[PDB]
């Protein structure tokens, strides 16, 4: 039919393929009365098939390198990611899927860097972390068979006021006064550099000591800053597990904290560590902004772990929050439980997959539908949650351009978060024909030199109405309306050598081959056309980067959807537009996270042990049973009180048992499921004449009795 | 947008004294000399055995660009014994807060340490130094016999400070009292007076100070920036300081009172970090007379459109009603660490439009990162969100960042050109820059053509020179102008018109003037401010039809005004600049009669109707859709548009293009004035006898809290002679009140098993255990539709008894609304105590004979709910205690029941007066199956049989019974 290639692509090829990604253009020979047409149109108009301008948006895989089964191996090239690399092709206003896939290897080799804050109230730390390393070393052969270690230290800005400045003996042994001795004050000072050698490292634990520093916010944020950005002296290793850890006892200063010192340089996220192995910016340069550290992070891929005493663990637990790809876990004051908090810290980031993006064009844009297990596809998600080690995922990304970009190429990287491994994406965009470059500008083939002639048409200069340029207020018809039943050019025009001259509202801008298009004819939603996200053309609403509907008032933005737990609108709604929409009854809010009168936590959790357990039930028919309960869960003798949080639940199974189990919320942030292991199950194996009969009478009465209704 | 960028003045200082790290303006008054003040905290200092002991500045503003240190003090670090110096002055950082007020002004060096007097130690207890005319006096509130961290021995008082309207000073210190902040404020009067250089330690009788709080309190950094305005009914400016830290590095702004430094208001950031409250302004931006509040958030983040995070910066605007609620908004910088909000400067009125305007800096924005000032314009709704201007660094980083902006003063008419100006400076690149204002020129231009519609053989006027004569017609441009402050009251303006301006070069120009021959007009008008409009007139004409053959384009007559800048300076060469918002020229349009045949006089006759929807309105955003037939019934209409004036309930959402029968119409919304309207175009021109039917959308949400119905006027215009409008209709939508409001219930537990685990009768019961298992049940009532009810009542049929039987047992019950409830039994009549569970979660993701309140003895709670909109609800909780004995007793052996809890709800009332009231109730049961366990299989077995069959006889035949 009449589409609209005909009609709004006819003024040039360039125009043309603008109008639409289904939009072709015949660039040779000639042929008066739609150069600007479909495909096949142009065929069945005997357009030389070799003169079609149809650019065609397309993704190939430069590189697709299989994923690995184990990362121990120094024979072959570990591969998290894949594909690498993909060159993509892109139409003006198009779009194209394409997918990836991630997975977290076995045997994967690991670098951990110890930071500990040496604050006084730090020192008893030290002497319990002695032998720590080894400790580790021989829990974590079970985990991994290549694995190296280091150590680092801070305190704060050696600098008024958080230093003692006086007495002369102070600065020199800040515990002068206190009992015993302390060592002076120091910024961040490296000890050793990441080694496959766990004895060295206990060593040096011995080796360093402990300093006091008034002002209890210590400067740990310059220590974390550089370790991450300096991978020489730290000695992080490509195709390993960055782990920094993070331990005090105390606050934290932030950026710009450093004023009252007088210190007014932003962090540069450059390393300015040495070969004396401390600082060298520490009193000169500003604490770090967190968007900085987040960054540098990033691109270092250092897996950040918050190692926190029970009074900060809520302060971190908020920061964390706002850097991807960090955890936050309770230190005990003695230290002692660090080892634990080490493996099940690890746990955690292993158990989760997140994607990030660099370097992505301000005019392209991408969409996602994760699958984490099995069939399930979540849309708008480019993480997912609950997992282990060797297992694969899934990502359809679709990538959606607004317009075609000056620039020729550009390079824009997809990778897992804290992962080496990545997807490397090579776009270009055809945003012109082949014909354009051999253009004849003022040929003579239109009106002796008074237009130029390119891909196969005359685009004549100011003056000349006709084609070839010819006619100017001559006498001459054509056809400037879609049919003899209607106007001239939508009476925005009339016809002149037989075309349609457009209009100029103040309004916008007039357009078309019979001016029926216009920059002010766009819906609004609130206030603005196209609620501001989008351009208008010819009365259709382009949304920008990131924005979808009708209206542009959709946003592809799912975070918003995310609740507390981790889960999309809490598991109970679906998101769309940003917003949660509750499917659960009696739930709603933001993220569905309010539902005063659905099912008790009993009735949830009764379904969760019935799968673990006992392999069955509603939940494990779906096979999410493995995601949905994350409540650790363990059979246990009798059923105690463990808090009045604590709550006993009891039901009645597929066999017809009556099961028990309680449930508790905290006790450091924690659920964990405790299940009685033996539920109650049925038990197997003259006068009475008088005593049927007394019953006979009872039943003919009670029969006899049924009336009325 | 009227600061001058052309040619600035700049002004320099030592390399890395950090010249231009704090800024203010000199004005002594009685109309005198002006001077620019610029800190240099890292600046070496005479002072002697004292390095970068810092200083301030003198900056000559007229003419040359020469800057003369002011010295407040030239002597070195006094000495508190022999080789025992008191004080250290180098690196004090003097310089790196400066104000100044009249002939005032106070410099202060945060950095300053102090012996103590008392045992060898260094404490930055901070000073500043005082001078008033002929007077000099050192200023040190913090520097007391009160030391170390827990008083104000690290205190560094004078970081930030500010003026009274009443002559008194504001200093804060961070450091005071382990870094939790305090405010210091003192009369200027006594700060002089009571100044003796031989004491150290100076009290003064009126000081108003902040006391120290809990541990808690620790590292607020209270005082990390100031800023005065009054908040409450006195004229007394209230203090008003950042707190950045404050609330687990959340941050915050505390108000305290100008009096009793009593805190009225507070603050609080929204992201943790943002370090909200780094600096804060106060002004006046609505013209309100009530001081509006600034808080700067340099390093938050807002969520970029992929919903990632990037730090943008963030600066909240409270504005201050009357009432005392601050109706505040947020503004995300432009640029990822341009630290976007590190400055708030007040430029008082800029524009001189009525309204206070305001700066906001981005010292590391900018390509290569140099520096970027925001400006931005107040009016009656606000703070205008985009900024009308932007400021660029010239200077680049040499290893420090330039940190243009990072410190800047507005709000002060150095040049005495009746605007005010500002300064804006970079410790950087130790630089500072003055910008001054450029008068603002308000212009209104006008263009009438008539007659509009042209006879080609009308032939009225003659054409001179010749015996020829032609259709004609008048031509009639106006241009009015004024404006405010130093500029001529003349103004000339070079004006330009051509007619036909769609045809150019190339192409005929169908129209010229009478006189000159040619569609070219060149005049050089000058006006003056007032309503001393000109206005002149010409006369023009229309070629011969033999002359062209096209009459259907519309003759545009075009105009165009400029004014000359080089002759509207005022003093140096100041050029003045237009209002922001106003056409570069207008235009309008003539058109040319034909096929008219005898009259040669055309009618319009343009007739429109509205089919009404039928669809009553509900009071959320309802969509509405409104059908329009619009039929020329005589001769062509010219600029035919269809023009629609909305209510203000209205929102124009958009064109209907999506029916095939309804032809698609372009269509825009044009606000003009206090006027409110919608513009489609109908053709130009809308030929004879053409009918077209549409329809148009729109999302409409109640204003007035009672309104019967939403009126709305249409009509027709063009622009013709004669007929050039059709009838106004006024079509009426009534409102109606939908109320979809549900009632849901819940038992948690839902489901009990017999026996009880380990229970034991009691025959005088104590606590929950004694009794049985806690039963809560628990309805919601909510309002989901898109009207509110102001009132309405709620019924509950409780399970109290069986036969003499306690069956539940209520021990409390809990509300979360407006719902008041009271029950027609005493709750808890043995005052058991309460133990188990408000809070948390719900994030987490024998036959059967029931036994009704109806059939059971019932115990009922009647609750009065208040006003529930979209979207909201209350919530009755009602905690039980299942009376176990009650189920071991009796009959109660091998059966199951069901307890059943009945509850219904009615609205009584509306917020909606003027509208038809429509009553709404429905109802809800809750059930509670208590079930026993482990007997469902293993002479005797025949007994066992009809002993199950009579006893459930017994209890259907004790329901009819009730239940009738
Ligand atoms: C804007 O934001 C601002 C910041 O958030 C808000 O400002 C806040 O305003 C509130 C409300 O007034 C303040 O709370 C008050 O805190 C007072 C604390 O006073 C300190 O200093 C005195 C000595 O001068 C101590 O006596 C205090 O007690 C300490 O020690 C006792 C035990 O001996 C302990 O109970 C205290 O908690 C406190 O201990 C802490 O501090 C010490 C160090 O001093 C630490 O070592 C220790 O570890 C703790 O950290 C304290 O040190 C307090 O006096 C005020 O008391 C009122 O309220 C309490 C409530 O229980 C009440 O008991 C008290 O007495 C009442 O009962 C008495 C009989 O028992 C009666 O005699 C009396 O008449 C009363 O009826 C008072 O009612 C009060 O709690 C915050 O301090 C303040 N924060 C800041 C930083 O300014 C501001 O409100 C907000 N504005 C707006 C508009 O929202
Ligand atoms: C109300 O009640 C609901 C339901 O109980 C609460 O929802 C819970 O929210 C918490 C967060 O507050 C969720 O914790 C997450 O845990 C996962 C870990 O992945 C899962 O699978 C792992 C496989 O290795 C396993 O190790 C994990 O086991 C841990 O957690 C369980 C409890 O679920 C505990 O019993 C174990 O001992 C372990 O501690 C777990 O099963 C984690 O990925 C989530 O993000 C973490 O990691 C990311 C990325 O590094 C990091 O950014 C985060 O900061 C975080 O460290 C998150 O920690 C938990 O899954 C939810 N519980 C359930 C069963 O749904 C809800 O919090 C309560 N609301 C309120 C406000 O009180
Ligand atoms: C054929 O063409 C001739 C020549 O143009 C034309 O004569 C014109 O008639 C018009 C309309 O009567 C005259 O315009 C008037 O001018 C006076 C001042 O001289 C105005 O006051 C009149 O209206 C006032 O209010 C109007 C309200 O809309 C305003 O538009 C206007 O500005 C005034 O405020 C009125 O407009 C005009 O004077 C002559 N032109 C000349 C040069 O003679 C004649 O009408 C045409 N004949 C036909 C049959 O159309
Ligand atoms: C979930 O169910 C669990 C199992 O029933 C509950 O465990 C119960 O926890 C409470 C405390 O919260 C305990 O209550 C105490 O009971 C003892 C009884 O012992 C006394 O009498 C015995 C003989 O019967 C004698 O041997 C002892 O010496 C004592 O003289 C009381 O003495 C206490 O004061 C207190 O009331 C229960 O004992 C305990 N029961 C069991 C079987 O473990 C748990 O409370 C439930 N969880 C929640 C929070 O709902
Ligand atoms: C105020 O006056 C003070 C008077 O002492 C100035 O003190 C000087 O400041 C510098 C640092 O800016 C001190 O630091 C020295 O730095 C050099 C390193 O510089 C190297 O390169 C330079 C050439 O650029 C070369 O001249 C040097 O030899 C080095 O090769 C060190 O080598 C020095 O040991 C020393 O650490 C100077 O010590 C100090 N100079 C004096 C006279 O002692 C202060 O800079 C002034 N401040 C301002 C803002 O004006
Ligand atoms: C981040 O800090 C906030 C407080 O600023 C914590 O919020 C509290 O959380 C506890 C439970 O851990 C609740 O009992 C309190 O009611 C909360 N207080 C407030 C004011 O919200 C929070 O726990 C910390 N991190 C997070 C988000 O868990
Ligand atoms: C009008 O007068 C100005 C001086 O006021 C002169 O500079 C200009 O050339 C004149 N404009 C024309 C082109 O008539
Ligand atoms: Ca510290
Ligand atoms: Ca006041
Ligand atoms: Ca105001
Ligand atoms: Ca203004
Ligand atoms: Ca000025
Ligand atoms: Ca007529
Ligand atoms: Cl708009
Ligand atoms: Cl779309
Ligand atoms: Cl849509
Ligand atoms: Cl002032
Ligand atoms: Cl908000
Ligand atoms: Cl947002
Ligand atoms: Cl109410
Ligand atoms: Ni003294």
């Amino acid at each position: 039919g009449p589409n609209i290639c005909t009609t709004r692509g006819v003024s040039s090829c360039q125009q043309c393929l603008a109008v639409s990604p289904m939009c072709a253009w015949c660039s040779d020979e000639a042929l008066p009365l739609p150069r600007c047409d479909l495909k096949e149109n142009l065929l069945k108009d005997n357009c030389a098939p070799e003169s079609i301008e149809f650019p065609v948006s397309e993704a190939r895989v430069l590189e697709d390198r299989p994923l690995s089964d184990k990362g121990s191996g120094d024979s072959s090239q570990v591969t998290q990611v894949s594909p690498q690399r993909i060159a993509l092709r892109l139409r003006p206003d198009d779009s194209k899927n394409f997918s990836i896939q991630v997975r977290q290897v076995e045997d994967y080799p690991v670098d951990i860097y110890y930071l500990m804050d040496l604050s006084y109230s730090m020192k008893d730390d030290l002497w319990s972390i002695q032998n720590l390393g080894t400790k580790l070393a021989t829990q974590m052969r079970k985990l991994t068979s290549n694995l190296r270690i280091g150590f680092g230290a801070f305190v704060d800005k050696p600098v008024s006021p958080y230093m003692y400045i006086s007495p002369p003996e102070a600065l020199e042994n800040p515990c002068y006064d206190m009992k015993t001795t302390c060592l002076p004050m120091f910024g961040y000072k490296h000890v050793l550099t990441l080694t496959d050698q766990v004895t060295r490292f206990n060593e040096e634990v011995k080796k360093q000591s402990v300093s006091r520093n008034r002002d209890a916010p210590e400067g740990g944020f310059d220590a974390i800053m550089q370790a991450t950005v300096c991978d020489e002296k730290i000695g992080w290793r490509n195709d390993a597990s960055h782990l920094l850890v993070f331990t005090t006892d105390a606050k934290t200063h932030i950026a710009l904290d450093g004023r009252l010192a007088g210190i007014v340089q932003p962090n540069d996220g450059q390393c300015h560590v040495g070969s004396d192995n401390h600082y060298s910016a520490s009193t000169t340069m500003d604490y770090p902004s967190l968007g900085l550290m987040t960054e540098k992070l990033s691109q270092k891929n250092i897996n950040l772990i918050f190692a926190v005493t029970e009074n900060v663990v809520n302060l971190y637990q908020n920061y964390s929050e706002l850097i991807p790809g960090t955890t936050v876990g309770v230190l005990s004051m003695d230290s002692s439980n660090v080892l634990q908090l080490i493996v099940d810290a690890y746990g955690k980031i292993r158990s989760k997959v997140e994607l990030e993006v660099r370097d992505l064009p301000e005019e392209l844009s991408l969409s996602f539908n994760a699958t984490c297990l099995n069939n399930e596809v979540i849309p708008g998600l480019k993480s997912c949650m609950g997992l282990k080690i060797g297992d694969t995922v899934s990502f359809s990304i679709e990538a959606k351009v607004r317009g075609c970009p000056q620039e020729k190429e550009k390079s824009f990287t997809i990778k897992p978060v804290g992962f080496k491994d990545s997807l490397i994406v090579q776009v270009t965009f055809d945003c012109d024909c082949a014909c354009q470059a051999q253009a004849e500008p003022n040929s003579h083939r239109c009106n002796n030199g008074n237009g130029t002639f390119e891909c196969g048409v005359c685009r004549c200069g100011p003056g000349w109405l006709g084609s070839q340029c010819e006619c100017s207020e001559e006498d001459y018809q054509d056809e400037c309306s879609p049919r003899e039943g209607q106007p001239v050019c939508s009476q925005r025009g009339e016809c002149l050598c037989g075309q349609c001259v457009c209009h100029s509202s103040d309004f916008g801008k007039i357009t078309g081959k019979y001016c029926e298009c216009d920059d002010f004819s766009c819906v609004r939603y609130k206030g603005e056309m196209c609620s501001g996200h989008g351009q208008c053309s010819c009365g259709d609403c382009l949304c920008d980067s990131d924005w979808t509907g009708y209206y542009c008032n959709c946003t592809t933005r799912t975070d918003t959807c995310m609740s507390s737990n981790g889960l999309l609108c809490s598991g109970r709604g679906k998101c769309e537009c940003g917003s949660c929409v509750c499917i659960q009854p009696g739930s709603y809010g933001d993220t569905c996270e309010k539902c005063p009168t659905c099912p008790d936590a009993c009735t949830f959790k009764k379904e969760c042990v019935e799968c673990k357990k006992f392999d069955r039930g509603a939940l494990h028919d779906e096979n999410t049973c493995n995601r949905y309960c994350r409540d650790e869960i363990e059979s246990v003798k009798e059923l105690k009180d463990t808090g009045k949080d604590a709550v006993n639940c009891t039901y009645k199974n597929e066999d017809d048992c009556v099961v028990r189990f309680q449930y508790y919320e905290d006790s450091s942030g924690k659920s964990i499921l405790y299940v009685v292991e033996e539920p109650e199950c049925p038990k197997g194996p003259a006068q009475c004449k008088k005593k049927l009969q007394a019953l006979k009478k009872k039943n003919a009465q009670l029969k006899w009795k049924l009336q009325a209704l | 947008f009227n600061l001058d960028v052309d040619s600035p003045a700049e002004y320099s200082g030592p390399e890395g004294s950090y010249f231009g790290f704090a800024v203010d303006f000199f004005v002594p008054s009685a109309s005198s000399r002006m001077f620019l003040l610029v800190g240099a905290p890292k600046a070496n200092t005479t002072q002697p055995g004292i390095v970068e002991g810092g200083q301030v500045l003198k900056c000559d503003w007229s003419s040359t660009r020469r800057c003369q240190p002011i010295e407040f003090d030239a002597t070195g670090n006094r000495d508190y014994a022999k080789d025992d110096p008191l004080e250290f002055k180098s690196h004090q950082w003097f310089g790196a807060s400066v104000r100044s007020k009249q002939d005032k002004i106070l410099a202060c060096a945060p950095l300053y340490h102090w012996r103590t007097e008392m045992k060898q130690e260094r404490e930055p207890v901070g000073t500043c130094f005082l001078q008033d005319g002929t007077k000099t006096v050192e200023y040190a509130p913090c520097r007391s016999q009160d030391i170390d961290a827990d008083g104000q021995g690290f205190c560094q008082g004078g970081f930030s400070i500010d003026f009274t309207k009443a002559d008194r000073v504001l200093l804060g210190g961070p450091g005071s009292f382990y870094w939790q902040g305090q405010l210091i404020s003192d009369q200027v009067a006594e700060i002089v007076s009571k100044y003796d250089p031989n004491v150290y330690s100076i009290k003064y009788n009126n000081q108003l100070a902040t006391r120290t709080a809990q541990a808690i309190f620790d590292d607020s950094y209270l005082g990390y920036s100031v800023a005065v305005g009054d908040f409450n009914g006195d004229g007394i400016d209230d203090f008003v300081s950042g707190v950045p830290r404050a609330a687990r590095t959340l941050g915050m702004v505390y108000i305290y009172d100008g009096k009793n430094m009593s805190s009225l208001y507070n603050f609080t950031g929204e992201q943790m970090a943002a370090y909200f409250g780094f600096s804060v302004a106060a002004t006046d931006i609505n013209g309100d007379d009530y001081a509006d509040v600034f808080i700067g958030a340099p390093l938050f983040m807002d969520r970029g459109s992929d919903g990632k995070l990037q730090e943008v910066g963030q600066v909240s605007v409270s504005l201050q009603r009357a009432s005392g609620d601050f109706q505040t908004t947020k503004l995300n910088g432009f640029e990822v660490f341009a630290r976007f909000g590190s400055a708030i400067a007040p430029l008082g009125d800029l524009d001189q439009d009525g309204f206070n305007d305001i700066a906001i800096a981005a010292p590391y924005g900018g390509e290569d990162k140099k520096g970027i000032v925001y400006i931005f314009n107040g009016r009656s709704t606000g703070l205008n969100a985009v900024p009308s201007q932007i400021l660029e660094g010239q200077w680049a980083a040499r290893s420090m960042p330039p940190s243009f902006g990072y410190s800047m003063k507005g709000a002060t008419d150095i040049d005495k050109n009746g605007y005010p100006d500002l300064i804006v400076g970079a410790f950087g690149v130790d630089r500072a820059i003055l910008y001054r204002a450029r008068p603002v020129i308000t212009v209104n231009a006008g263009l009438e053509v008539y007659p509009s519609i042209l006879n080609q053989d009308n032939k009225t006027c003659s054409l001179p020179g010749t015996a020829l004569k032609v259709s004609c017609f008048n031509v009639r441009f106006c241009l009015k102008a004024d404006g405010k402050g130093v500029l001529p009251r003349k103004l000339n303006f070079q004006v330009e018109l051509l007619l036909d301006k769609l045809k150019q070069k190339g192409a005929i120009r169908r129209a010229l003037f009478l006189y000159s021959r040619s569609p070219s007009h060149s005049k050089n008008m000058t006006i003056s401010r007032g309503g001393l409009m000109q206005c002149e007139e010409l006369i023009a004409y229309l070629r011969d039809e033999s002359e062209f053959r096209d009459k259907l384009t519309p003759i545009t007559i075009f105009m165009e005004y400029r004014l000359d800048y080089r002759t509207a300076a005022d003093t140096t060469g100041l050029q003045p600049i237009l209002n922001q918002f106003t056409p570069a020229n207008i235009s309008r349009q003539a058109h040319i009669l034909l096929d008219c045949g005898e009259d040669n006089v055309c009618k319009p006759k343009l007739e429109v109707s509205v089919d009404s929807d039928q669809k009553k309105i509900y009071i959320d955003d309802n969509p509405l859709t409104l059908i329009v037939k619009a039929q020329n019934q005589g001769e062509g209409a010219y600029e035919a548009e269809l023009i629609v004036s909305i209510p203000l309930q209205a929102d124009f959402i958009g064109v209907v293009r999506n029916n095939e029968a309804l032809a698609r119409l372009s269509c825009a919304f044009k606000t003009e004035n206090q006027t409110r309207q919608v513009v489609c175009d109908l053709g130009n021109p809308m030929k004879a006898g053409t009918q077209l039917l549409a329809g148009l959308r729109f999302s409409v949400h109640q204003q007035s809290e009672m309104d019967t119905s939403v009126k709305f006027d249409l009509q027709i215009q063009s622009s013709n002679l004669f007929d050039k409008v059709s009838p106004v209709v006024s079509h009426k939508v009534d409102l109606a009140v939908l109320a979809a409001v549900e009632i849901r219930g819940v038992s948690s537990p839902d489901h009990v098993f017999l026996p009880i685990p380990n229970w034991e009768h009691k025959e005088n019961p104590e606590t929950e255990e004694d009794v049985g298992p806690v039963v809560q049940h628990i309805y919601e009532l909510r309002n989901n539709g898109p009207s509110s009810f102001s009132k309405a009542m709620l019924h509950l049929q409780w399970p109290y008894k069986y036969n003499n039987n306690t069956l539940l047992y209520i021990l409390h019950y809990d509300i979360d609304g407006p719902m008041n409830c009271t029950s027609d039994m005493e709750i808890n009549p043995l005052r058991i105590k309460i133990s188990s569970l408000t809070e948390k979660n719900d994030t987490v993701a024998g036959d059967i004979h029931t036994l009704g309140c109806g059939v059971a003895q019932c115990l009922k709670i009647v609750c009065q709910v208040g006003r529930l909109d979209r979207g909201k609800s209350a919530i009755l909780y009602v905690k039980s205690l299942l009376w176990t004995e009650t189920f071991m007793n009796k009959e109660n052996q091998n059966h199951s029941y069901s307890l059943k809890s009945s509850a219904s709800f009615n609205v009584i009332e509306f917020p909606y007066k003027n509208l038809p009231i429509e009553d709404i109730t429905n109802s809800t049961l809750v059930t509670t199956n208590v079930t026993w366990g482990i007997q469902p299989a293993p002479c005797e077995k025949e007994l066992q049989a009809l002993e199950k069959e009579n006893a459930q006889l017994e209890w259907e035949l004790q329901a009819l019974e009730k239940e009738l």
